């Protein structure tokens, strides 16, 4: 899968 | 849904300073880093600025190194732009955009993707005079018929163009300014049946911001 | 820094056909398995708008007909088939590293069949007059391709000074592009001439297409 996301979710 | 806008853009003489702001909406703010990105009239786009979700983190290109500064109020949903020490070179159109990192084959790496933009605030560093608009209605000389506003001597850019307050949107063509010994000049023309005109009135709206400009010129025939 | 060369500056395709732009990085790009590759779509007057983020991945709605492509240094963007709704400029950015540096920018434009300009000629204004001013705008609407020519006779003169021209974009609706040239003179000067022209010269015919007025 691949898809943006938040600075949030990187951890 | 996702709304970013923007404002504080004007027009400022070399050596000065501004602060762009950046209302964020429809999203957790919080959760992602902002950019600001600045276009010039070539067209190029030049990434500026941009700082992490927390605010914590932040950096710039060499071009704005020192002049500017990215912050945020996460609590009133805004980022901010702070240049000093304003060049001409700086004039553009400046966005601010969201970042968004990536998600790639079960881990995640800071992407830096923009993925939302502001409408834009367009920024001028000129010494020259701040001058409103001359709007002149042009009508025909002697089923359809053109008409179209004059837009002369004014600066600096932008103006906004509009027939019958937005009723009229088709037929309609904008032209481009041109700029002249330091004074831009474009035109408007608007296309319609002889049905509505003059049976019904036609009227151009220009606006300067710059100057707190706005006329309205009823075409006569 | 990475500087990424786009290639061709400018587009022109049918409709339903393919545009393939391209785009080459300094450095490589490539890294973890992807590449930090970026595409954006800017329409006139609007912000860029995000199609592709690493190399092939669609932004929110955007539909399959743009892909991206490639892995490296060498990237590029296709669209097919091409729709009314696609002429813009398309840019390609880096996020690799810092700065993130666009590609210079592809212009697309819808390629369709010729058209002859509208022209149109008007006198200055009552108050443009009564302020000491004087400019004659003329009006070259809707036309295809985008190369075209005027010039302005006064008397059954041409002149070269107080002209102001300016194109638009292509037309999203008509594939068409609008010119206006402006004559601009001082109340007197118009006033001592009498017969002013407006003269268009187009792919679309090898008679020039001339419109005029007299000052009486």
């Amino acid at each position: 899968e691949q898809k943006l996301i938040s600075e949030e979710d990187l951890n | 849904e996702v709304h970013l806008v923007e404002s504080g853009g004007d027009l400022v003489k070399p050596g000065g300073s501004l602060k762009l702001s950046c209302a964020a909406s429809g999203f957790t703010f919080s959760h992602y880093g902002m950019s600001w990105v600045r276009q010039t009239p070539d067209k190029r786009l030049e990434w500026v600025a941009t700082i992490g979700s927390r605010g914590t983190y932040t950096h710039y290109p060499d071009s704005v190194k020192g002049r500017f500064t990215i912050s945020r109020d996460n609590d009133k949903n805004a980022l901010y732009l702070q240049m000093n020490s304003l060049k001409s070179e700086d004039t553009a159109m400046y966005y601010c955009a969201r970042r968004s990192e990536f998600y790639y084959y079960g881990n995640t790496y800071y992407y830096s993707a923009m993925d939302y933009w502001g409408q834009g605030a367009s920024v001028t560093v000129s010494s020259a005079k701040t001058t409103p608009p001359s709007v002149y209605p042009l009508a025909p000389g002697s089923s359809m018929v053109t008409l179209g506003c004059l837009v002369k001597g004014y600066f600096p850019e932008p103006v906004t163009v509009t027939w019958n307050s937005g009723s009229l949107s088709s037929g309609v063509h904008t032209f481009p300014a041109v700029l002249q010994s330091d004074l831009y000049t474009l035109s408007s023309s608007v296309t319609v049946p002889s049905s509505t005109w003059p049976s019904e009135t036609v009227t151009c709206n220009v606006a300067h911001p710059a100057s707190s400009t706005k006329v309205d010129k009823k075409i006569v025939p | 820094d990475i500087v990424l060369t786009q290639s061709p500056a400018s587009l022109a395709v049918s409709l339903g056909q393919r545009a393939t732009i391209s785009c080459r990085a300094s450095e490589s790009v490539d890294n973890y398995g992807f590449s930090f590759m970026n595409w954006f779509q800017q329409k006139p007057g609007q912000p860029p708008k995000l199609l592709i983020y690493a190399i092939s991945n669609r932004g929110s709605g955007v539909p399959a007909r743009f892909s991206g492509s490639g892995s490296g240094t060498d990237f590029s963007l296709n669209i097919h088939p091409v729709e009314e709704d696609d002429p813009a400029m398309y840019f390609c950015q880096q996020t690799k590293e810092v700065p993130w540096t666009f590609g210079g920018g592809t212009k697309l434009e819808i390629k369709r069949a010729d058209a002859a300009p509208t022209v149109s000629i008007f006198p200055p204004s009552s108050e443009q007059l009564t302020s000491g001013g004087a400019s004659v705008v003329c009006f070259l609407n809707n036309f295809y391709p985008k190369d075209i020519n005027v010039k302005w006779k006064i008397d059954g003169s041409e002149r070269q000074n107080g002209v102001l021209n300016s194109w638009t974009d292509q037309d999203s609706k008509d594939s068409t592009y609008s010119m206006s040239s402006t004559l601009t003179l001082t109340k007197d000067e118009y006033e001592r001439h009498n017969s002013y022209t407006c003269e268009a010269t187009h792919k679309t015919s090898t008679s020039p297409i001339v419109k005029s007025f007299n000052r009486n």
